[PDB]
Parts: C-alpha cells; structure tokens; sequence
C-alpha cells in the first residue's frame, strides 16, 4: 500500500535523513513491560513489572545481576538482554580482575553503547531490540542509566522504559524534586507508585508481578522477588 | 626481556603521616659502567600515584608509555573516576605476571607510592608478579641495606612525619651510596601528598670518609 523503499536494512539512510530500522527497534522496548528506575543520594532502585505466560508459569525475570554494584532491568527482546548481560558481566569481571575495583557505571554504559552501535551500521545484522535501565553505585554516587536500541545512552535522575511508561514518567518528573533526600523505603515507594501508574484500572501491584532491585552505598545489588517485595508493597496506599 | 641491558638500582619508599615518599638514584648502568647518569627512574602516574622502578630501564620506559597513555585515556572521559594507587598497582601486577607467564618478563622491580582518600599506598611489584603492600619498600640492594633502617624506624615509630620520612630516606640513600656499587650520588625524591605528586631532585648525599685515615 505505502511500501517503503528504505526500511529494508540498517545500512540504508532514508532521504529524510533517517534510519528506519533503528527507529523501528526503538519501539521494540515498548513491546516490553514497564520498568521504573530512580536514584536517591545513596541508593538506586530498579522497579519492574513482570508478566506470566499462564497462571501456572512463573513470571519472566526482568532485573538481572551484573555485578555486586551494577544491576540492570530490561524491556524488549529478552534474547538481546541476555547477550547484553553476558557482555556486561564479563566487563565487570575483567575490570575487577585487572584493576581490583568495581566498574564506573558510566564506563560500562559507554562500553555497551559502543557495542550496540556496531549492528546499527553494518549489514545483515539487526539493532539490539532491548532497552536497559541500569542501576549502579560507584565512587560518584548512585547512577540510573537508560540505553536504547539506537545505541544512545542517557544519564537519568529517574526513567521509565517499556509499554505505557509515559504515565510513570509523568509521575517521576513530577516527583523527582524529592528523590535525592529520600531514604530507602520512600524511594522504593516512589518507584512503586511510578510503576503502579503504568497499570489499567483493574490491575494492582502484587507480590508475583513486582520485582525490585536495589543497590546502594553499604548495600550490594540485591533483587527482591516474591516474598521479598512484601515489605515494600505493604506500606503503599490504595490506588487514587 | 630475557637479558637486561641498562639497569637501575634500588628504589626506596616509605609511608608517612599524610603521604608516601620514594627515592631513586638517577643512574642507569650498563653492567658496571655508569653510562646514563641523569635519567629519572621515578614516574608520576597521576595526581595521586607515583612510581619508581628498578631493573631494565627500557622496560620501565615501556611501562611509562603504556601507563601514561592509560592515565590520559582515563582523563579524557571526565567522568570523575581516577585510577587509584591500588588500581595502578593491580594493573601493574597483572602486567608483570602476564609477561612472566609468557616467559618474556619485563625486567623491573617497582615501587608504587600513592595517596588517595586520605590513605597512603605503597606497593611493590617485581618481574614475577609478586605483589604486596608495606609501610616501607626497598628494591635491589635496598632490601638488604636500607629496609633494615626503614623497618627499625617503622618498628620504633609506626607513624612518621614527612620530615622524619624524608630524613630517613636521605639517610638510607647515603648508606646505599656507601655500600652498593651500582648506586650513584645523585637522586630524585618524589613525594605524593594531598597536594599531588612533587618530584624533587637532583639531590646529593653528604659523604663521610673519616675511616679512610683509620688504616695504619
């Protein structure tokens, strides 16, 4: 009908100055469930909402360990997120082996972006159809990074990626003026109220669909699963 | 380096209260010939790390090149992350062990002094990868002739001032001038403190030869 001459491969520029395969991979992340990341002065919390293939299946993981100080959360193709986790875990191991110190989180994120630019420019290979949301703690404090399929990476005060995560960004931009002075529990509840607003009217945050990952100053990266999100969700308020 | 050619002798180092002071004489000998008499065997790595080296000086110039390009490539990012003295020490341990394991050593013996986060760092790395940290270091014949004076002072008084450590380093350099036949009467003293790395030199020793007349 309106068939496009230029959205064939990633090595084709449109005459409008655009690369459509990169743009189309940018909405592979809106094919993923929502994930909020946000940081205080001392902690960085990744809250994600995860879904199940059936009531008997067990809720696909979205927060993944990368190191003791870096933990990411994913939205989009979980096959590309596995390539990215294997890469990032190996870079963390390599610089804890050579320099005996944790990675700067921004250097790993720069290194991810240099990795993912390569299939955006070379033939016969697709861009990574995942966006990551990267919590980390290092010498410069806590960090929240967003990486996108366009190989562009973002240093964030707070961020939401995934499907209908506009509403979380409307929450987060409204409330980012008090994220830095939060303690841990209030920062987690801000992330949950951002995640709770990426829901329809009949849905609620339960212990099965919520996964919370926290890194901090005196805290290594820990993923709080089913029973462990009960202290974090049984302090919220009813849906407004 | 299977065979070192122009070597540098002992490199000292001691932690004081507020930093580390290291020294090295300014001589590179070819065998016994004092051939290269104004060469600096102490590197400034960055603001908070300094590095003096023994052994082959071409290998130390290689490590100056590689480690200085690492410091440049790190400072280009501007991300507020600097290589610590412990990170330079661990990278250099990996480098020396990796060259050891290929049976192609870098014929060096290095003292990495540093001062980051209000904590002093002093680190030994040799050509086999044997690394450790200590309050006083001495390579070459300093491990025989200077490390006794250093460790006896650091036994009586664990926390030295900068003046006491500077005088102790000068005093051990005088001993190494008397008893080490590859040493030389011209040395640099490098200090790292909160103010950064300063390299002072060339400094000389005060010689005493009163025992030369005690022979009859």
């Amino acid at each position: 009908m309106f068939r496009n001459q230029y959205d064939n491969d990633v090595t084709v520029w449109s005459p409008q100055g655009r690369i459509h395969q990169i743009e189309y991979a940018m909405e592979a992340v809106k094919q993923g469930s929502a994930t909020v990341g946000l940081k205080s002065k001392t902690h960085a919390v990744l809250v994600a909402l995860k879904r199940a293939q059936s009531e008997l299946a067990a809720h696909q993981k979205k927060i993944l360990h990368v190191d003791n100080h870096i933990g990411i959360s994913i939205a989009g193709l979980t096959a590309d997120a596995r390539l990215l986790c294997n890469f990032m875990r190996q870079e963390c191991l390599d610089s804890r082996f050579v320099f005996d110190r944790p990675l700067p989180v921004s250097r790993l994120v720069s290194l991810i972006g240099s990795k993912t630019q390569i299939p955006t420019q070379r033939y016969g290979r697709r861009p990574y159809g995942v966006g990551l949301l990267i919590a980390g703690y290092d010498d410069m404090g806590p960090h929240i990074f967003q990486t996108c399929p366009s190989a562009n990476y973002f240093d964030c005060r707070a961020m939401s990626i995934g499907a209908r995560s506009q509403s979380a960004r409307t929450y987060l931009e409204r409330h980012m003026s008090e994220f830095m002075e939060c303690n841990l529990n209030e920062l987690v509840k801000h992330g949950l109220r951002a995640l709770r607003e990426t829901l329809p009217a009949e849905q609620d945050l339960t212990t099965k669909n919520v996964s919370i990952g926290i890194v901090g100053k005196d805290l290594e990266f820990t993923i709080y699963d089913d029973d462990d999100v009960s202290p974090f969700l049984e302090g919220l308020e009813e849906r407004p | 380096t299977q065979n070192p050619m122009v070597t540098g002798t002992s490199v000292l180092g001691v932690k004081f209260e507020g930093g580390v002071v290291i020294a090295a004489d300014m001589l590179g000998s070819y065998g016994s010939l004092a051939r290269f008499r104004n060469i600096s065997r102490i590197m400034r790595v960055n603001n908070s790390t300094m590095l003096g080296a023994s052994g082959d000086y071409a290998d130390f110039q290689y490590l100056k090149q590689v480690l200085g390009q690492m410091v440049i490539d790190e400072e280009l990012l501007g991300d507020g992350h600097s290589y610590s003295p412990r990170a330079i020490h661990s990278w250099l341990t990996r480098a020396m062990y990796s060259r050891r394991s290929k049976m192609n050593p870098l014929w060096n013996t290095m003292v990495i002094g540093g001062y980051a986060d209000g904590e002093s760092f002093l680190g030994y790395v040799d050509m086999l990868g044997v690394a450790y940290e200590a309050p006083s270091l001495a390579t070459g014949y300093g491990a025989y002739l200077a490390q006794p004076l250093l460790r006896e002072v650091l036994e009586k008084q664990p926390v030295l001032s900068q003046t006491e450590a500077r005088d102790l380093v000068e005093r051990c350099m005088r001993v190494l001038y008397y008893r080490d036949a590859r040493s030389y009467n011209r040395f640099q003293i490098a200090t790292v403190t909160e103010k950064g790395v300063e390299i002072e030199g060339p400094l000389s020793t005060e010689t005493n030869w009163d025992i030369a007349h005690m022979i009859s």
